[PDB]
RNA sequence: AAUUCUUGGACCGGCGCAAGACGGACCAGAGCGAAAGCAUUUGCCAAGAAUGUUUUCAUUAAUCAAGAACGAAAGUCGGAGGUUCGAAGACGAUCAGAUACCGUCGUAGUUCCGACCAUAAACGAUGCCGACCGGCGAUGCGGCGGCGUUAUUCCCAUGACCCGCCGGGCAGCUUCCGGGAAACCAAAGUCUUUGGGUUCCGGGGGGAGUAUGGUUGCAAAGCUGAAACUUAAAGGAAUUGA
């Protein structure tokens, strides 16, 4: 390929690039209205969350820290938030 | 390049391009403005009042909910630690370091570490010195460096 | 660490045509930049241009037409006098017929035919030819 | 050992590897527990021991990874034993023991927000332990020995339940949240229990006032419906009026009057009012629907009754009362089914409802 | 073959005892470290790259005379220790001769603690920081996504495989990128179309890393370092012969 649209690139290929190297650059990343079995109160919880992220009153724990991305509890149906 | 290692990392942040806040976070500035003195009050630097934020009360940047960065929103109500939390970090590690190294005396690795600390540390001074941040008399000393926490 | 930003910029351009790429990015695009490459695309060395704007340094993708041989960064910008173009020119260009030296005057960013024109001395940036 | 200046900066120490990786999630109650058998000094062992037995407790119900799994029946003792030594402790201590002004120390710490969302973090780990014991009884052989072994705890809980609604100092208004628990655990208890509190005709026999301590019981939805209905008309949430009355109506059934319950069925007009709540309320509206034809026929009311027991009855699909029923269609949502069906000794027999169609037709 | 050992029972075999060295096979064109270098278990102590990040500070950075930390082996002084091996030396052979290769002994040393010395083919014989320019298959660490296999049998969920993607690292294969005197090198490329930043350093071969002065070390020696005089080649890659 010498021929190559680079002021438009397909969304495939830009989704496939490291976050840094697109063209605009933009975070993998996202928030996320995640609520607990018993409960109806939701919380907002960040992809990538690095801290222990109590159900408020500590009625049980969300999430768990890790290398990536933060592991949610079983049993707790979550719905990514958009703008 | 890092400054006192061979490697050559690219892992940060990547913010995203709208700068606008999203409609979801219901916060106000003066609500994450109350939330950032309590946190600071409560004893807990800049950097984990940011990630406290964004990863349970859901707050982007407080850059954008607010107008402000969390150290300006901190030392204009005068709750701003005097040394920086950067500067206060390298001391804190440089004092561990020299505390293992009077016990573990043939520990050569220990005090090539110790010397690369502590050019950092002069290094990171002399720019607060310049900046007005320090006063110019400002000292690192490691005979009562363990004076400052 | 990145010293001189045109220099790379050009540096690129260099590649992507000898390569016999189509168009190439730019990276950490300023007005030096800009002014460098809307002088080079008022010959017709390079097609038309769109700089890339994040909130950030912006890019550039640059439309290479197959026109180009040589363009080139001249660091550090030396003090050209206006009785000093010539001997600039004749070492550093191809002949006397084509191939410009762009500097940094007190009018703006152009070639030695309007430095010349204008009666002004400046401060050399690159040459492309 | 020292005035809570090294206790209160351990349990923080300690209560701060919850929900970590690498915590183990096993050799930590063993840390809080060696912070009330190692202080043994007053509000040092004694009085702020509150605040470390919140945390022994909380710590205690995550012993399990999984919130879809049952807890094992030694932590499970260990709970009902845990929780009893706070409400006992903090019975004979009239105070608020998360802050409030009372002397100086070890309570009134008014630093951290406020306390009523961490002094109501009680009812939370006593309604958590309500909402545990389902998952035990769920999880079970239900024709096994080990079910009556475990049912036998029912009477454990119940007087928890009891301990901790004695335990009247709310701010009905808030306390509303454990009526709804008191309720929901008495609403289906049956004639054996209703009658046989004054059944035994009151003369030198049953009304002496220490023998008429659990004839409290039967006119206690009454006492307490009430309440948690009418000041719902002007608070917020929709479950804590519609589970309450739907008790209050199923327990006016299969001993009291058909005239009684049917004005409440009538008035709440759920026949065609409840249509965009959860499952988990439209279970038990089926459950009092059912309990309705079925009380009906019992008193002799033999079409009316047929009227009603249709739809049911005519539908494969009737085990809306029971465990789940046929196969496919959405593995996915079938989970989620598992942890909504009701429990064993609550479900309503079944060739019992067959016999209540087939015999008023 | 001999020097050595052995009927004051050597060598071989069994059961124990002590000593001081050393961590085989697993062990790899695998890993970590600024280089020297680093391998049985477990515990304690501080450190570190890479990755992840919608955290924080806001130019704080790159390279560096002066100055400073570490620096294999050998070597020197002091204390402890001395299993193996072994400069010196004692012989036994071979040889024209052997002051060597080979063989039996063997002090210093080899090992540990504390002071020195500061050099190696200390090598990638290749300074560091930054950007750009082909393809393929693997590999080590982190992340991310996906049929399926296997264990937790209850499999949510983790671990072992499988298929791909992203970023840092050790390497590999391939080509008319291009360069080069070539051997060859995706860097040793983007160089007469010569300019991104900066430190050290070379000028025909010897004389010579010698003399001398200075400085460091207890000593050995280290760092800095000429001249007279002699000489037309010395040398690098590749080719064809012998």
């Amino acid at each position: 390929p010498l021929a190559k649209d680079l002021l438009h690139p397909s969304p495939e290929e830009e989704k496939r690039k490291h976050k840094k190297k697109r063209l605009v650059q933009s975070p993998n990343s996202y928030f996320m209205d995640v609520k607990c079995p018993g409960c109806y109160k939701i919380t907002t919880v960040f992809s990538h969350a690095q801290t222990v992220v109590l159900c408020v009153g500590c009625s049980t724990v969300l999430c768990q820290p890790t290398g990536g991305k933060a592991r949610l509890t079983e049993g707790c149906s979550f719905r990514r938030k958009q703008h | 390049g890092r400054m006192h290692a061979p490697g050559k990392g690219l892992s940060q942040s990547a913010l995203p391009y709208r700068r606008s806040v999203p409609t979801w976070l219901k916060l106000t500035s003066d609500d994450v403005k109350e939330q950032i003195y309590k946190l600071a009050k409560k004893g807990l630097t800049p950097s984990q009042i940011g990630v406290i934020l964004r990863d349970s009360h859901g707050v982007a940047q407080v850059r954008f909910v607010t107008g402000n960065k969390i150290l300006r929103i901190l030392k204009s109500k005068g709750l701003a630690p005097d040394l920086p939390e950067d500067l206060y970090h390298l001391i804190k590690k440089a004092v561990a370091v020299r505390k293992h190294l009077e016990r573990n005396r043939k520990d050569k690795d220990a005090k090539f570490r110790l010397i690369l600390i502590e050019s950092r540390i002069h290094r990171l001074a002399r720019y607060y010195k310049t900046k007005r941040v320090l006063p110019p008399n400002w000292k690192y000393e490691s005979s009562t460096a363990s004076a400052l926490v | 660490v990145r010293m001189n930003v045109l220099a790379d910029a050009l540096k690129s351009i260099n590649n992507a045509e000898k390569r016999g790429k189509r168009q190439v990015l730019i990276r950490p695009c300023s007005k030096v930049i800009v002014r460098f490459l809307t002088v080079m695309m008022k010959h017709g060395y390079i097609g038309e241009f769109e700089i890339i704007d994040d909130h950030r340094a912006g890019k550039i993708v640059v439309n290479l037409t197959g026109r180009l041989n040589k363009c080139g960064v001249i660091s550090p910008r030396f003090d050209v006098q206006l009785k000093d173009l010539e001997k600039w020119q004749n070492n550093l260009l191809p002949s006397r017929q084509f191939g410009f030296i762009v500097l940094t005057t007190s009018a703006g960013i152009m070639d030695h035919e309007e430095a010349r024109r204008k009666h002004t001395g400046g401060k050399i940036l690159g040459f492309f030819f | 050992e020292i005035t809570h200046a090294v206790v209160i900066k351990k349990l923080n120490e300690i209560l701060q590897a919850r929900g970590k990786k690498g915590t183990d999630r096993a050799a930590q109650i063993e840390l809080l527990q060696l912070l009330v058998q190692i202080a043994s000094e007053n509000n040092l062992g004694e009085g702020v021991i509150v605040k470390i037995k919140f945390n022994i407790i909380a710590s205690l119900y995550d012993y399990n990874p999984n919130l879809a799994t049952y807890m094992k029946p030694e932590m499970w003792q260990k709970c009902l034993d845990c929780i009893n030594e706070l409400m006992d402790i903090l019975f004979a201590n009239p105070n608020i023991f998360v802050g409030e002004n009372i002397l100086e120390e070890s309570e009134n710490l008014q630093n951290v927000d406020q306390p009523l969302r961490v002094r109501g973090c009680i009812l939370t780990l006593v309604e958590r332990m309500d909402e545990e014991f389902t998952k035990i009884m769920q999880n079970t052989d239900p024709h096994s020995q080990e079910y009556v072994e475990h049912l036998k705890d029912e009477a454990q809980v119940c007087a928890i339940i009891e301990r901790v609604q004695r335990y009247l100092e709310e701010k009905t208004e808030e306390i509303c949240r454990v009526y709804l628990r008191r309720i929901l655990h008495t609403y289906y208890k049956f004639d054996y229990k209703a009658h046989q509190r004054q059944l035994t005709p009151p003369e030198g026999s049953s009304k002496s006032e220490q023998d008429q301590a659990e004839n409290e019981g039967e006119d206690s939805a009454v006492l307490m419906e009430r309440l948690c209905k009418y000041i719902y008309a002007k608070d917020r949430t929709d479950r804590i009026r519609t589970c309450a009355i739907l008790c209050h109506i199923y327990h006016h059934a299969l001993h009291s009057r058909w005239y009684q319950a049917r004005d409440l069925m009538l008035m709440s007009h759920l026949q065609d009012n409840i249509q965009h709540a959860d499952p988990p309320v439209q279970i038990l509206y089926n459950r009092t629907m059912v309990q309705l034809g079925i009380c009906a026929f019992r008193q002799g009311l033999t079409k009316d009754a047929h009227n009603a027991l249709l739809d049911i009855q005519s539908s494969g699909r009737a085990k809306e009362l029971l465990g789940q029923g046929l196969l496919l269609r959405s593995l996915q949502e079938r989970n989620q089914e598992q942890e909504k069906v009701e429990r064993r000794r609550q479900e309503p027999f079944h060739l019992h409802i067959n016999l209540e169609l087939l015999e008023c037709v």
